[PDB]
RNA sequence: AUCUAUAAUAGCUUUCUC
RNA sequence: GAGAAAGCUAUU
């Protein structure tokens, strides 16, 4: 499906990693040395 | 499948005057609209980034599941999976010369049932619904 | 008109407020009371928020002055208001997919992990409790939503989240922001319905209008005299 | 057609073409339709349907 | 036979032959009557009624919910930026990259009214700041003529400009 | 009774100046 | 250097 929106991809692709490391860290699937890496480079931009 | 399990007919050969109308391709599963089937695709491969709930999608909610429950662990691309889905729910209906018999079932063998001079009998496999008998 | 929501709210908050209306199709001048009501809404969206944090033993607890940021790494209640439709969307959709809840109809304004809840947060100025049970009569109880009010009314919803300090906080700045812009006389200039009906907006410029007028049949000077004459005159015989 | 010819009379087919079609349609001429045929549209919706034959009335 | 001005656009020399005299021989002619055609649309709309009405409703939905990607479907499509031939997603985002360049931002709405607004107001920009190539060559040893083409910020004037957008690219069947 | 609805890419045919 | 539109087909 064509996405839609008048944001940024970069804002859109940073959202979706930032809801996807969250749901990941809280199911157990990711650590908290790597959610703490994720989390800082997801910051970083 | 429905080809091997067929039955062939005796062959006729004498005039058939064939009608344009617009008949279904191949037999489907759940004939949806693809605006429908499209959200239903999303629905059962794509749940995150689907959207608005439409109301009409929760119609077909149990086959949602059940695609979903039958796709947990598959490694098949989604893409793949989407078009495999979308041609098992979304109808192709196409404007084809026919005469006498406008069942899908029928219409996948067009091409061997009758021609402008002569006709065969074919009984296709499968199971047929009450509305065309 | 701008003035005042550019020296109380953040530059942030009032550009979330302005995609927000921009992705909803409105004029962004002629309807001042729009962008104000957005702006306070994911304000206290913002102030809600930033009150409750996460430990490590999925317990909710306050931080103060003081604290670095690797204790404040993930946040307790997740703000959906002031995103684009689609990752609002996105992220609604992600929170219900992995936390095994139904997704409701219509999108929401927060979602809490300590309950896994999603809040619908409003704001009105009547009675609490009408505004509450009329959000309640589209789905009743999909959202735990939450009803504020200007005159320190409020209806919450059974699922209390908020504890006296941060409820009071927002009271306290609600009141302030109140007296402020009362101190100005802003409030005529918003609570005045002003909605006329509103199309899309095409219009030609100086170069289009020149080729248009040097496009029409001959017979005719410019286009509005051909396109009068298209309207306003019979051709039968 | 056949069913509608008058009793006791004679129907033509005349199978045509049109010489040099392309050349002689005029962009003013579709200007023209353009603007009868929106007559009941917003003025937005007419004055976009006579944008594109005003650019080819221009054309290079 | 029509009627041949200057016009004060682009200073082309252009024929109108709409209104203009009756032809008197066989030979194709390019003479429409404005009247004659109105009154064959009008015939037209008096034998099928609300038919102009529905099809401009329809017309004017579609166009509202079209977006920008639409003008992505086509073949080779003329780029007025390079002055050549690019497919149509090449020259489209060419066109929204120079229209950016141009502080014309219609694109980003992501529908098709807001780009078409915002292509009538370029039409109307005195001066249009874009992306062309330039090819770099070089005399290879082997001699041929080695080509390397590099993007560089390249400018036009407000009538060149428009006579770049209104032209046509023309080659062989 | 198929009437609604119908993402993109590529191909083929037809029509579009002598 | 190989356009527009329509129909059809294949594919993802
Ligand atoms: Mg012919
Ligand atoms: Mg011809």
């Amino acid at each position: 499906r064509k996405p839609v929106g008048q944001h940024s991809m970069l804002e859109a692709m940073a959202h979706r990693l930032r809801m996807d490391a969250r749901l990941d860290y809280e199911s157990g699937r990711m650590s908290k040395d790597d959610f703490e890496k994720a989390m800082a480079h997801l910051g970083e931009i | 499948m429905r080809l091997d399990n067929a039955t062939w007919g005796r062959i006729t050969f004498g005039p058939v005057e064939r009608v344009r109308k617009r008949v279904l391709l191949n037999p489907l599963t759940k004939e949806m609209p693809p605006d429908e089937a499209s959200n239903v695709i999303m629905e059962i491969l794509f749940p995150k980034e689907a959207g608005i709930p439409r109301e009409s999608t929760w119609i077909h909610r149990e086959l949602i599941k059940e695609k979903r429950e039958k796709l947990k662990g598959t490694m098949i691309t989604p893409i793949v999976l989407a078009y495999m889905l979308e041609r098992e729910l979304v109808a192709r209906r196409r404007f084809l010369p026919v005469a006498g018999a406008t069942s899908a079932e029928f219409i996948e063998m067009l091409h061997c049932l009758q021609g402008e001079n002569w006709r065969q009998i074919y009984h296709p496999g499968g199971n047929k619904l009450t509305e065309s008998r | 008109m701008d003035t005042f929501i550019t020296r109380n709210f953040q530059t942030t908050i009032i550009q979330k407020a302005k995609n927000t209306m921009a992705e909803f199709s409105e004029d962004p001048e002629l309807q001042p009371a729009m962008l104000f009501n957005i702006c306070v809404h994911l304000e206290v969206c913002y102030v809600i928020s930033d009150m409750n944090f996460l430990d490590e033993e999925g317990k909710a607890y306050t931080a103060l002055e003081g604290q670095g940021k690797e204790q404040n790494l993930r946040p307790q209640y997740e703000v959906i208001e002031g995103m684009p439709r689609t990752i609002a969307w996105m992220v609604q959709r992600s929170l219900a997919q992995e936390h095994g809840i139904e997704t409701p109809k219509y999108l929401a304004d927060l979602f809490d992990y300590k309950t896994k809840r999603f809040i619908e947060v409003g704001i009105t100025k009547g009675l609490a409790d009408d505004y509450f049970w009329k959000k309640k009569e589209k789905l009743g109880n999909s959202m735990e939503l939450m009803i504020f009010s200007y005159n320190q009314d409020y209806s919450l919803s059974n699922e209390s989240s908020l504890d006296e300090e941060g409820k009071g906080r927002v009271l306290s700045r609600l009141t302030e922001l109140q007296a402020e812009l009362s101190l100005k006389n802003l409030w005529q200039v918003l609570i005045g319905e002003e909605d006329v009906e509103k199309g899309i907006d095409f219009k030609l410029g100086q170069t289009i209008s020149r080729l248009r007028d040097i496009s029409v049949p001959a017979g005719f000077s410019n286009f509005e005299g051909m396109r009068s004459y298209i309207d306003n005159i019979d051709p039968k015989g | 057609m056949l069913s509608n010819c008058p009793p006791g009379g004679i129907s033509m087919t005349v199978t045509g073409d049109n010489t040099k079609w392309n050349e002689c349609l005029n962009p003013r001429i579709f200007l023209a339709m353009t603007e009868r045929i929106t007559r009941d549209s917003p003025i937005w919706f007419r004055d976009f349907c006579s944008i594109a034959p005003v650019l080819f009335s221009n054309k290079i | 036979k029509g009627k041949q001005y200057i016009s004060d656009v682009t200073g082309c020399t252009m024929v109108d032959p709409t209104n203009g005299p009756l032809p008197e021989d066989n030979e194709p002619s390019a003479y429409a009557q404005l009247d004659c055609v109105l009154e064959a649309l009008d015939r037209m709309d008096e034998e099928h009624p609300g038919l102009f009405q529905a099809a401009s409703q329809n017309a004017m939905e579609t166009l509202m919910v079209t977006t920008v990607d639409k003008l992505t479907q086509g073949r080779q499509t003329f780029d007025w930026t390079v002055c050549r031939n690019q497919p149509a997603a090449t020259a489209l985002n060419t066109t929204i990259t120079s229209f950016r360049l141009n502080d014309l931002n219609g694109a980003d709405k992501g529908g098709l009214i807001p780009f078409c607004q915002d292509i009538i107001d370029s039409l109307d920009r005195p001066e249009m700041t874009f992306f062309s190539v330039k090819n770099i060559k070089k005399k290879l040893p082997a001699f041929l003529i080695k080509r390397i083409p590099m993007k560089v910020k390249d400018k036009i004037t407000k009538v060149e400009y428009i006579k770049r957008a209104l032209s046509l690219n023309t080659m062989t069947k």
